[PDB]
């Protein structure tokens, strides 16, 4: 939040990175659509993240695309189970090798529970 | 009960996506001008460590359900120049090519009914979509539906008419083709008419999208209050109470005053790890229904709307999102006579989807989908046994359409 | 290991080892010290726990979703889409993994496609024909019927389509002399 190769970006301000008027895809992210890079030597630049390549097929009421071939592909999901197990003591946490510190920990000895 | 008259209705489903960001400092909030106060704290550095991880993860949860929603396919569609689809007008979810905004009329419309604090310590975190990137994905999905259907989001682009679109939807649930096709100006007009209702009903506050700005701003205002609070002493402000006494006494009131900010700060942060489980659960919620009901057609019965559903049609909202579905529900219906089976020449014809039924002077065979009247043939029934094994049977003459064929 | 630098902290005493502080002051006056170093403890006991409870939920949301596509995408054939992969899901391969589980789904995604004039419905003896499943196709010389899952280029006969009504109330259909194969078998 601190307002100001000088960028003046809405985000922030950013001292060390040159502007390009071309636009690629988003490599680091900053915010309030913000995308760094480090491409052409080489340094960091700075530009506006793109969306995708746009193309669309014409409306038209007597045509239809037929799949003549087909291509079998196989997906990969890595989805979490389960995670490790601990278990941790009330009292020897709390008090190695003492014998008051037996003591009055019998008084918070509902937290234990 | 067959049923003989149907209503296209229109769904309006509201479910969240996501909320706002706040990072919280551990060492501003606590002290602001004193040296003391950054002495003490040396000694629970632990429980920032604990804090300031907590605060960046869910920042990173946020954002990773908004590319788990609204981001599904990797191709921008744009709008096809053609606005022909036989009557149904869809100027109202397309974007206005005058006005710089990538927003329609329906999104602008659902945008304005949902109507100093950085001195202390809390900022806000900028968002990495904007209003511009949010509106794009949707108009991509608005565009590919009416020229793909379902192509879009796992494969590549077909196009397709809409006149033939809408009549894969029908088949999905046992409603035949030529029903469409012999009532498609109907439909037209019912469709067009639907919109104008809830037009009128959404532009006279969404519940749903409003208690979730609510309870956000309710938590930022709960610590304004926890600034000026003593928590057992005599001042809140750490200055006044070093300007009056020493260091080597006044060390007992610092404790108690970073003791008691220490408290509300684990309650704000774990208040807002468990409001985190509900919108992440409202977020899956809301991608199964983007890569369901809006990507294809779910056969999921009451899940994607109120009755059969056919297509979606998804928009923007602020921190939320808002789904339109197309839903099937009958209208009028009639009652005739059913017939199990029908007995000819010793066997049971039994049919393969329909079921015969009776108007009081002939026996016709049609589906329990829509009414279609047709006559007694070979090809649409099935002999199984004789007729002394089931139990409730009807006798009848069978037109034996072959038959004359030979003649 | 953020358990590990609660043991040294002293949560604003002189000493985090509780054996120090007694062995140079007097139990009467080191109460004071004692009680502050539980409490310090507690605030962590208490944070530890509850953030091993808020990730539970985490894993548990996790846990549900997994055996959920283990009974239906692994048993049998699942019907949702975009639930088993990406695209037309078959059949999938799970797999053993360390604290997880690996899935192996096998897709359908189609490749080459070929555009051809459609045809919404074929007017004979003013009766119009439509399909049960298919779609009209014509490549510019004949006028074939397929389905819209893979190029099967057939021949036009009755059983296939079905009359309903005449042809003046479809808003689009063409015209074209249905084959008849049952005409032939007559003669």
């Amino acid at each position: 939040d601190v307002n100001c190769n000088v960028f003046q970006t809405r985000a922030g301000c950013l001292i060390g990175a040159e502007h390009v008027n071309n636009s690629y895809e988003c490599d680091i992210p900053i915010g309030a659509g913000i995308c760094a890079s480090y491409q052409t030597s080489q340094s960091i630049i700075a530009y506006t993240m793109s969306l995708g390549a746009e193309n669309s097929v014409a409306y038209s009421n007597n045509s239809i695309a037929i799949p003549t071939n087909f291509t079998i592909s196989v997906t990969t999901e890595i989805l979490p189970v389960s995670m490790t197990k601990t278990s941790v003591d009330c009292t020897m946490y709390i008090c190695g090798d003492s014998t008051e510190c037996s003591n009055l920990l019998l008084q918070y000895g509902s937290f234990c529970t | 009960a067959i049923p003989t008259n149907f209503t296209i209705s229109v769904t309006t489903e509201i479910l969240p996506v996501s909320m706002t960001k706040t990072s919280v400092d551990c060492t501003m909030y606590i002290c602001g001008d004193s040296t003391e106060c950054s002495n003490l704290l040396l000694q629970y550095g632990s429980f920032c460590t604990q804090l300031n991880r907590a605060l960046t993860g869910i920042a990173v949860e946020q954002d990773k359900n908004t590319q788990e929603v609204f981001a599904q396919v990797k191709q921008i569609y744009k709008t096809p120049p053609i606005k022909d689809f036989g009557g149904f007008n869809f100027s109202q979810i397309l974007p206005d090519p005058s006005k710089p905004s990538k927003r329609s009329f329906i999104e602008d419309l659902l945008f304005n009914k949902v109507t100093a604090q950085k001195f202390n310590g809390l900022t806000v975190l900028p968002p990495l979509l904007t209003d511009e990137m949010i509106a794009q994905y949707t108009s991509a999905l608005l565009a590919g539906t009416i020229t793909s259907g379902w192509t879009f989001g796992a494969g590549a682009a077909l196009q397709i008419p809409f006149a033939m679109q809408m009549a894969y939807r029908f088949n999905g649930i046992g409603v035949t083709q030529n029903v469409l096709y012999e009532n498609q100006k109907l439909i037209a007009n019912q469709f067009n008419s639907a919109i104008g209702k809830i037009q009128d009903s959404l532009s006279s506050a969404l519940g749903k999208l409003q208690d979730v700005v609510n309870q956000n701003a309710q938590a930022l205002n709960t610590l304004v209050k926890q600034l000026s609070s003593n928590f057992g002493a005599i001042s809140s402000v750490l200055n006044d109470i070093l300007s009056r006494l020493d260091p080597p006494e006044a060390e007992v009131q610092i404790d108690r005053l970073i003791t008691g900010r220490l408290q509300s700060l684990q309650t704000y942060v774990t208040q807002q790890l468990i409001r985190a489980a509900e919108i992440r659960a409202s977020a899956n919620l809301a991608a199964t229904k983007m890569s369901e009901c809006v990507l294809g057609q779910s056969k999921r019965v009451d899940f994607c709307g109120k009755g059969y559903h056919l297509m979606s049609f998804p928009q923007s909202a602020p921190h939320g999102v808002v789904f339109l579905h197309v839903t099937y529900v009958p209208a009028q219906e009639k009652n005739f006579t059913t017939a199990p089976a029908i007995c000819h020449d010793g066997k049971a014809h039994f049919p393969r989807e329909g079921v015969f039924v009776s108007n009081g002077t002939h026996w016709f065979v049609t589906q329990r989908n829509f009414y279609e009247p047709q006559i007694i043939t070979t090809d649409n029934t099935f002999v199984s046994g004789n007729c002394d094994v089931v139990i409730g049977i009807v006798n009848n003459t069978v037109y034996d359409p072959l038959q004359p064929e030979l003649d």
